[PDB]
């Protein structure tokens, strides 16, 4: 059994989200398929389902803008949601209904959807030096979309690193990362913050040096 | 509506202990067919939820016997007789007896360890960012436990709650601690307008808060 969502990734608010779930190893005429999403703010939410028989059921809070259909012969289930708003940003999954148990058993890997009007924007990378061990940092501010990858000394320095989840500010993402090294290694030895933003094809190598 | 209340929200355990997670519904989950469609799922980071127990107490395929479900009507409990590292994650109850089908808010099964105070470091805006016309003051609170912690920002002795953005890491794989990052965002004029910046961390490991400051000079 295998379900796989195929979706747009980025969607602008007010527009719509279409996702195709292609299944293998079983027949849609034998098992219903559910759609569920997951976001930090709302946890797991069931959106609706299309039963083996072909009828559908929807979560009342979405029915006005949600539609699910399928093509039994092509083993594909189609999900379409309109009038997306920022809080529709989430991971969307299709999952098989395990017949009479009415529990989802096989899940697709999920497709991440970001609802935003923001345009691709590379990050501003600022070095964070202090004003025994020493903690240095890096602020990666104002980028879009996710994700960016932060490494230290091009990946050579991996222990003592804490890269924090990005947060949204003014519709752009900002995140920080800290590394802690023995004070006898910095600034005597070079410490660099390495940032990559795939979407804008940019990389930044910011050396961390003392202030003033 | 049909609300699913999962308890507790966080459940710290030591490998080997028994763990019990509860789920209570605002209405009976006995469906008109006579079946009770209450299920349990376990979700790990970066993964989709995995089914453990279906219809109250039926272990799903490939689920070790240490897991068992019980309960009826509106009260349900999932039990792990002897917790193993691979059991760590977030557990969710799911009911499909009433439409809309709903999930509980989840219970995080986490690993306990000795309490640990946060290592706090404060950072003034980089001159690079200052040149750009902005100002962010950053504070890291690293490797602490438990995860409950309070961070307060003070500008010239005055507490600031607006313009603060916080981010937290998941329980660390090697030492089981948590870390947090807090950023005070200001306009450059605001920043240049004050001198003393303080990051104050209050954690149970100490009656006294940990204070880190700098003076723009």
């Amino acid at each position: 059994q295998l379900l796989e969502e195929s979706g747009p990734g980025l969607v602008q608010p007010s527009q719509s989200l279409s996702i195709t779930c292609t299944v293998s190893g079983f027949s849609l005429t034998s098992y219903g398929v559910h759609w569920v999403r997951q976001s930090p703010g709302k946890g797991l939410e069931w959106l609706g389902v299309i039963w083996s028989g072909g009828s559908t059921d929807y979560n009342a809070a979405f029915i006005s803008r949600l539609s699910i259909s399928k093509d039994n012969s092509k083993s594909q289930v189609f999900f379409k949601m309109n009038s997306l708003q920022a809080d529709d940003t989430a991971i969307y999954y299709c999952a098989r209904n395990r017949g009479y148990s009415y529990a989802m058993d096989s899940w697709g890997q999920g497709t991440s959807v970001t609802v935003s009007s923001a345009k691709t924007t590379p990050p501003s990378v600022y070095p964070l030096a202090p004003g025994s061990m020493v903690t240095l940092g890096c602020l990666v501010k104002g980028y879009f979309p996710e994700p960016v990858t932060v490494t230290w000394n091009s990946g050579s320095l991996s222990s003592g690193v804490h890269t924090f989840p990005a947060v949204l500010q003014s519709d752009l993402y900002t995140l920080s990362s800290s590394v802690t090294v023995p004070s006898s290694t910095w600034p005597s030895e070079t410490v660099t913050c390495n940032v990559a933003h795939p979407a804008s094809s940019t990389k930044v190598d910011k050396k961390i040096v003392p202030r003033d | 509506e049909l609300v699913m209340t999962q308890s507790p929200l966080s459940l710290p355990v030591s490998l080997g202990d028994q763990a019990s997670i509860s789920c209570r519904s605002s209405q009976s989950l006995v469906h008109s067919s006579g079946n009770t469609y209450l299920h349990w799922y376990l979700q790990k980071p970066g993964q989709s939820p995995k089914l453990l127990i279906y219809k109250v107490s039926n272990r799903f395929s490939g689920v070790p016997d240490r897991f068992s479900g019980s309960g009826s009507g509106t009260d349900f409990t999932l039990t792990i007789s002897r917790v193993e590292a691979e059991d760590l994650g977030v557990y969710y109850c799911f009911q499909s007896s009433h439409v809309p089908l709903t999930f509980g808010a989840g219970t995080k099964l986490e690993l306990k360890r000795a309490d640990a105070a946060p290592t706090v470091s404060i950072f003034p805006p980089s001159s690079e960012q200052l040149t750009s016309g902005g100002a962010s003051v950053v504070c890291f609170l690293n490797n602490f436990y438990p995860k409950d912690i309070n961070v307060k920002w003070k500008i010239d002795g005055s507490e600031r709650q607006n313009g603060v953005l916080n981010s937290w890491t998941d329980q660390d794989s090697k030492d089981s601690t948590y870390s947090m990052s807090s950023t005070l965002t200001l306009t450059k004029d605001e920043y240049e307008r004050h001198n003393s910046y303080t990051c104050e961390a209050t954690h149970k490991t100490s009656t006294s808060p940990i204070v880190k400051s700098f003076n723009r000079n």
